[PDB]
């Protein structure tokens, strides 16, 4: 989508695996905020967006 | 029961005192938690310090 009307996908009830992504070469950016990217598969969320 | 002033005072004094130094183990202080194994759990040491 173009920067406005930005797309807002809810995701939950899952087994979530974040190693695929950062394991991805393509991804030039991954910036974490908050948390830590390979402390990422030990933690639990409500809901993501 | 209106005798025993004094030491009512005193012992409401010193149960205050502990209540209030508990009731302080949990205010977030600025951090991201309240709680220090959530904080160690979600952020590496460089960031979490």
């Amino acid at each position: 989508a173009s920067v406005y009307a930005w797309n807002r996908k809810r995701i939950s009830n899952c087994v979530a695996d974040y190693s695929v992504l950062y394991n991805s070469a393509s991804f030039s950016t991954f910036k974490c905020y908050g948390v830590s990217p390979t402390k990422l598969n030990d933690l639990c969320f409500t809901n993501v967006y | 029961a209106s005798a025993l002033g004094k030491l009512q005072d005193v012992v409401n004094q010193n149960a205050q005192a502990l209540n209030t130094l508990v009731k302080q183990l949990s205010s977030n202080f600025g951090a991201i938690s309240s709680v220090l194994n959530d904080i160690l759990s979600r952020l590496d040491p460089p960031e979490a310090e």
